[PDB]
Parts: C-alpha cells; structure tokens; sequence
C-alpha cells in the first residue's frame, strides 16, 4: 500500500499538500494532528471514500480493507449478533464460527451479546464496532478513535488485546487516536500532521529512548540560558511557551550549576527523563496558535 | 459475486420479520372485503353478481402505494442510519451495491404482484361471476415492474444526491398524489391546456400516474420505447455517479 | 456544601454505600473512577436531579448551581447566541451584555457564535455547553466529561481559561473526567470512587510521605548541606557512604538551590520521585479486572 | 418570578416565528373557502343565503385537531431534545416548570380561539345572511379552554412518565379519532349496549369528543363537576409526581 504525491483541495482552500507515505518494516503507526487539519480527510482517502484526490494510490484488488471511522455504524433497531452476521457475510468471504467466537471471547461482549444495540452504552458500542472491523479479515486495519468514551482501564485492556492479535494475524496497524500517552504504550512509529504535509516521522523500536535533560525557567531568563547552551553544547529541542529547554542526557550537573551560579541566574526545575511523544507534539504544533 | 446475493437476501429477511407488512396485508384485505360486501349487498342485484374492475383498481392502488413506501424505505435505510460508508469502499462494491439494490426492488415488485394475484384469486373464489384471464394478471405484473423500477431508480438517485430521508418520503408522496389532483385544473390555463394535455402523453410521470387508476395496461409503441429508454438512462447515470462521486 | 450518609439501591443492587463529601479549602476537585461505577449517579445526586437520597442534603436557597452532564444540550435548529439568551432568561437573574461578552470573547467562539447548531462540530458544542454553565453565574460548577471532543492543545486552553475564571471570581468546581494527566495540571485534590465509596483522597499540594527527592552532593560539602536541610525541613534517612539525602517532595527548587549556590555547593545529582495519578489509579483500580 | 414568565413568553414567540403556523392557517382557510363556495354555489338558494352552523362546526373541528397537535409538540420539545435535565434541578424550578407549561397551554388555547373568531368574522363579513351572537363565541372560548387543558395535562402526565415522543403523537391522534369510528359499532354488543351507551355520556373522553362536532355548547351540572374535578386531580397528581420523580 503506497501513496504518491497526494494533493487534495476544496475550491480555493487547500486541505492536503503533496504528502508521501509508506509502511516500512513497522506494525503499529500513529497519526497525530489537530481538528480540521485534514485528519479525517486523510483517513477518508485511506479508507477509500474519495476518488477525485488527483494522485496515485497503489492498492491491490486481491487485498481487503477493514476500517473504523468517526462514529460506530450499526443497525440500531436490530441486534448485535445480527450485525456481526450481516457484516461477516456481506464483507468477508463467509462466516467462520470459531474465528468470530475467538474474537468475541477476547473482547468480552458475551454477557451482553444477545441484547439490542440501542440498549448498549458508548464503550460497548465502540468495542462491538472494533469487532465489526476485524470481521472483514483485513490485511490492514485502521481505526479512528477506538477509545473515545471509554475509561483508562478499558482502553489499556483493549489496546493490549489488539497487540495480542497482531501476531496470529499478519497485521499492519494505523491508529489516528488522540491521548498520546496510551499510544506510547503500543506504537512502533508516529507521524505528525501540520499544514497538510507530514513534517516529522519518529520511529521507535528498542528502548534506547534517546534520554534527555529538561530544564524549566521563565522566559526573561530563557533567552540568556538558550544563548549559553547554544554557545556551549549542541541542542536538540526548545519550547518557548512553557520555558522548557530539552538538551540531551547529562550525567554531571556540576559544570552547569557552577556556570549558572557565576551567572547569578537560576533555573526553576531540573530533571533527566525518558522521552515521550508529548514533547515532540508540543514542539511541532504549539507554533500555529500560541 | 457474494455481495450482490447477500444484499438482496438480507432485505427480504427484513421484510419477512417486521409486523407492519402483515398489518398492511390485514388493512388491505379489510378494505377490499368492505368494498366487496358493499357491492354484494346492493339492492339492484338479487343474484350477488360482482364486477371485478372496481376491486382490481382499488386493490391495485392500495397495494401500489404500500409497495412504493416499502421500496423507498428499503432504499433510504442505510442513508438514514449512516451505515452506508461501510458499503462505499471500492469501485466493485459501488457497482455491486447499485445492482443488488435494483435486484431487491425487482424482488419486492414480483412478491407484491404475487400477493395481489393471490388476494384477487381468493376474492373471486369467495364470490361468483365471470373469472378473468391469465394475460391480465401477467400484464398487471409487468405494469408493477415498470412502475416500481422507474420510481425506485429516481428515488435512489435523489437519495444519492441529498443523503437525507424526510424529503424523499415527502417527494415520493408529492409526485404520486399531486398530479391526479392537478390534472382537472390544467384545462383552465389560458390557451395552453390543449398543449399540456397532448404533451402529458410523453411525460413519464403524467401517463404512469394516470394509468395507475386504469384496469388495463394498454401501451403505445412510443410510450414503451421512452419508458425503457428512461430506465436505461437512469441506470447508466446512477452507475456513473456512484463511481465518480466522492463522499 | 456537604453530603452525609448517602446510600442508593436499585432493588437489590447497591450503587452508593454511606459516602460523605465536603469542599474543604479546595477550589478544583477531581472525581476518578471506572465506567458504570455510579459516577453519573454521584453527579446527579449532587446536581439535585435525584430525589430519593436516603440521606441529607443541605442547600441554601441563595446559591446558584451550574452543571454540564454527558452530552451537550442545546436547541439544534436555533443559533448559539439564542442558546445564551434563552438560558440567561430561564436559569439566571437576567441578561447582561458585558458579562456574556466576557465569556464569549475569552473562549473564542465569536466568528461562529451566530451560526445554527445543526452545523457545529463536536468540540465547539462542548465549549458552548461550558459557556452555558458559566452563564448561570453559579456558586458551584459540576462538569461531567467537559473535554471529550477537543485536541490536546484545545483542551489546555479550555482548562487554563476555566482556571482563569476560578481566579477572577469565587467558584468551587467538581470535574469528572478520564485522561487524568490533564486533570493533574490544574486541580487541588482528587477523590477516587470504588464500590460506591471514596476509597482514597489525595491532596496534591501537600503530597504523600512515600514521595521522596534524592539529592547527592560531594563528601566534603555533605556537612554543610545536612546543616541547611536540618535547619529548614525534616530529614528521614541520611547516607554518607552513598552521599544521598532524601527529603519531602517540593514542587519548586528555587529556594533550595539558592541556598546551596550561596554556600558554594554544586550537587552531584538531583531528581525527584513522585506519584502521579496514573500510579495511584492503577494501584487502587487493578483489583477490578486483574 | 422569572421562572413562570420566561417559558410561556418564548412559546408565543416560537409560534409567531414558525412557518408551519401560517402554512396551517393557509390550508385551513383554503378548505373553509372551498366548502363555503361549493355550498354557496348550490342551486337550492337563488338569494345566496348561507347558514353558518356547518362552517362553524367544520372550522372548529379543524382548529381543534390542529391546536391539539401544536400543544403536543409544544409539550414534547424538551423531552425530544433531552434538555429536560437542565430544567429538572430543584423542586422550586420543577413546580414553576409545571405551572409555566399550564399557563402556556392557556395562551395557546386563547390564540387559537382568536384565529377561529377571525375566520368566522371574515366569512360572515364577505357573505350575506344572519349574524351570530357574542354568547356563541364566548362559549366557544370556554370549550377551547376545557378541551385543551384536559388533554394537555393528561398528555403531559404521559410524557413525564414515558420520556418517548412518537408515542405521545400516536396517543393524541388515537384519542381524537377512535371514538367516532367505534361509536356506530358499540351498540351491537348483546344485552350491554344500553348500559355502555348511557355510560358513554359519563366518560369525559367520550362526551368531549362527541360534543366536538356540535354547533352549540351545553353541559350538565354533573358533567361540569366531573370536568373541573378531573382538571384538579390531574394538576395535583402532576405536582406530586413532578416533585417525587427522579431522572
């Protein structure tokens, strides 16, 4: 599955601008961005709802696509087992009892599998919708906010179950969910979307994690410390709004504190910690609004 | 070829499970029985003779209006519930979707025609008189097929363009019931009444609705060609728009 | 504002069992629990919506109550400005242009305050619901999932603006929400709900005694550092061989590093060990399913 | 103090700001004009005399079933959007809510009575005949009040108990239309027909609906007592249930 030179526009307004994308040796990829930047447009392009996108999409006809979009789609009047039966027959090659039973047992909807969907709640409907997505037997399964109105325990359990499904079936996953701290638990690579193009592509495989040191101080002092650290060491990232300065992992604090003491200016908060996706997200996208 | 048979199969099951279908059959049977009883208990005939044109026309109109509501409901179900985006993945799916929906429309039409045939048989069996001919029931089935196919394709096109439902129901009711109401006052239009009356024999809406009341399906050659051409043009346009429209 | 001995039963199923609650010297409080534990029941009893308390509720007539529950409630066919006027006449004392204008200008829905609700998206409507809650001029604000449709950057501006109104006037807030790391940003205390009672209560300014900050300094400076710490705070364990002293958690490092820089001291290492809401949540809540 | 006035004030504004109120008036006026013109163009009277009793009864019947539908919609709006939770907060608000809804019902009834008065006044003004009496319009106003108050409070109890909106519309149509259809057939019941026919003169639903199509308003003392008592019991029960129900 490859994308080449996609540029989608709505009249004078431009929504997607010359992106490239490829699943390179990775199983779980996260897509992160704001609201109305073209996250749903990109997802609709990926799923197949838009044909007049003016580019080239490399997909195979023998390969099926199972998807989850903005809201669960179900027959509200009828029952859940009817929904599973209908989408397994209509979309898959047929109905497999053992396969569907295994999916039902792992996700846990059996106590409430025989009651009508209109009597369900939001988390139950979302889990059932995820089951509808796996009903297709996909090679690529893409989910748009699978954990919207569900509690932390439920979300951790659901993502772990999805991870356990990734080895019995040959799966490549794209998740465009918010709440990035649940994403760092299960993700192999993250992509950040700003102004349509894919600006940065962070890939994480092993736990080296590129340890860093965080120094926090107010803006009127942040300029001078920034000058000192650019004149002395080599810097990876800076955050102006929070006064967050993110240098690499430093073992000895002696030379920084003696120099800042002889400088008479002082920092508010200092630590060394494992990196996450939150620093990168704020660094890329706090720039358009604040 | 699994998607085409599965879509038609599930609409029939949805029809056979709902109680409104058997409520419509009871209502229709009650109205025909009341009309038959009124005609049989009249004081002019001591022999209980019944003519079958009135029952034919009345049962045809009621059953037609029920079948029309059933086809529009089946057509707009997915658009009402928003599940349509699962059916809009590939191109082969968009075409199998339209073909299967048309096939479902055909199945609904044949079933409703069969029900009308059976119901008329039991009314004729109950009463006494002169039985009809097989060509009449067959030609009634063809008229049912043509009417339902034309209107189903038109409403399918409107629901593709608008993706809503209250307008579709109101629009279907508007085309069926406004024209018989509107036709008498057309003559009162200054110097264009004759022109509109002659031109109404070529407008598909006008003569299909006029011929809805009629007990015979006599068609001219021009009428047959234009109706078939309209069906083919609507099908081709629907296929093209479903394969070129972006949601 | 007190709740005393509240018990609720549905037939034989007991949802709440002798729960007490009190707003003590706190402005922002957090409610944390699972899905379907009876959180919405706690907000509804507190909202005055439930009538069969089987307990006691003390409410002064002069105090106003403002609330937001599960989904925003507005008139869809009518405009947003209309919603503000209608809810001003029905719940408040009246309408004032300056006050409503102040709510409208700070949140940011001015370009689109005059369009019909049928055209809004999910995140804008949540903000409009929040605006109605502040429109009431309440003495207590009770919000049930206020951030279920906005991006992280959108969420931080919304919570910071909420905090700003907390400071400009006098309000007590009850917030129930998942994705607990944003709650810890602005909150004074959190209460955890399990089996119908508040099992654990955490005050964030004061901390817990298990919390430690470990500072290691050189052997020659150890005496002076110990003298300063003995003057200022409590010392539990001291290790000369290790060189490490652990003291109680402090959010600000300013005074401590000022004093050591004044005494010509540069620590070998500094770090803090703190417990977040994720650690407390998992410790209380893993007994549920695992 | 604000609680009573704001809800009632906005229903009148929504009435004056909706397009359906004028669509309904145009439809009703067209129906009344067609009926009057057809009855006036009859060849029995060469002097164009018109009897206003038939126009009175027909206009009153149409306005009653329309004011009833406007009342059910008005009372189910909040339950339809689910915004009733914002109103269901304190006991004082819960009672001002019920009181405000009743006052809104009174003003809508008064407004529909005024429209009826206007329609009858224009029809009498255009044609030639014998004018009516002021006592007829005042009795018509009172009849509007009792019918609309009774059905609105009852249907309000139903909407509070059920929190479903389609069922209320069905129950409203059922209560207006079941009795005239059932009334010719009730008599045929063996050895209980006289008892049920006399007891239909005691059931409030039954005699209010029987008297809906009458051209003159008269009541017995027992009927007045039962109606006022029924209004009071429904109001008291509504207050108790609204102050004791939990959402």
């Amino acid at each position: 599955m490859k994308l080449e030179h996609i540029t989608k526009k709505y009249g004078s307004n431009v929504v997607l601008n010359d992106i490239d994308f490829d699943f390179g040796d990775s199983r779980i990829v996260g897509l992160i961005g704001k609201n109305g930047v073209g996250k749903t447009t990109v997802m609709k392009v990926m799923n197949g709802n838009i044909i007049k996108f003016d580019g080239k999409v490399d997909i195979d006809n023998a390969d099926n696509i199972g998807f989850l979009i903005e809201h669960p789609k179900l027959y509200d009047n009828k029952s859940g087992l009817y929904n599973l039966k209908l989408f397994a027959q209509v979309l898959g090659k047929g109905f497999d009892k053992a396969y569907t039973d295994k999916i039902i047992d792992a996700f846990g909807m059996r106590p409430y599998i025989k009651k009508k969907v209109k009597k369900y709640s939001m988390g139950m409907k979302q889990k059932l919708a995820i089951a509808v997505s796996l009903m297709n037997k996909p090679k690529f399964l893409i989910l748009d906010e699978p954990t919207n109105g569900m509690d932390p325990d439920g979300s951790i359990d659901v993502l772990t179950t999805i991870k356990s499904l990734v080895n019995e079936l040959d799966m490549r996953i794209l998740i465009s969910s918010h709440k990035l701290e649940d994403i760092e638990l299960i993700c192999d690579r993250a992509v950040f979307l700003r102004d349509g193009h894919f600006v940065q592509d962070v890939n994480m495989e092993e736990g080296v994690a590129s340890d860093t040191t965080i120094v926090t101080v107010d803006h009127k002092d942040f300029d001078r410390t920034e000058k000192y650290l650019a004149e002395h060491f080599q810097l990876q990232n800076v955050d102006k709004a929070d006064g967050h300065l993110m240098i690499n992992a430093q073992k000895n604090y002696q030379v920084i504190l003696k120099a800042l003491s002889e400088l008479d200016i002082y920092p508010k908060y200092i630590e060394t910690r494992k990196s996450s996706l939150r620093d990168t997200y704020f660094n890329i996208n706090q720039r358009g609004d604040k | 070829s699994h998607r085409i048979l599965n879509l038609v199969k599930y609409d029939l099951y949805s029809i056979f499970k709902s109680p409104l279908t058997y409520l419509a059959i009871l209502v229709v049977s009650s109205l025909i029985a009341t009309q038959s009883i009124l005609m049989a208990n009249s004081m002019d005939n001591p022999k209980h003779i019944i003519v079958y044109g009135s029952v034919f026309a009345a049962a045809k109109w009621l059953l037609l209006i029920i079948g029309l509501m059933f086809v529009v409901k089946t057509i707009t179900r997915d658009f009402s519930q928003g599940t349509i985006q699962l059916y809009m993945s590939k191109v082969k799916t968009r075409v199998g979707y339209i073909i299967s929906k048309t096939i479902s429309i055909i199945l609904i039409s044949i079933l409703f025609a069969l029900i009308h045939y059976v119901i008329l048989i039991v009314v004729q069996a109950s009463s006494n008189g002169k039985n009809l001919a097989f060509s009449k029931y067959v030609d009634n089935l063809w008229f049912f097929l043509i009417f339902l196919l034309f209107f189903g394709l038109f409403l399918f096109l409107i629901t593709l363009a608008s993706q809503k439902t209250a307008m579709i129901f109101s629009l279907g009711v508007f085309l069926v019931l406004i024209v018989p109401f509107i036709k008498p006052f057309i003559t009162f239009i200054p110097r264009y009444g004759e022109k509109v009356l002659d031109a109404f024999d070529y407008i598909p809406f006008a003569y299909l609705t006029d011929k809805m009341i009629s007990s015979n399906f006599d068609f001219s050659n021009w009428q047959w060609v234009i109706s078939l051409g309209s069906i083919v043009i609507f099908f081709i346009l629907n296929i093209l728009y479903v394969a070129k429209k972006d949601i």
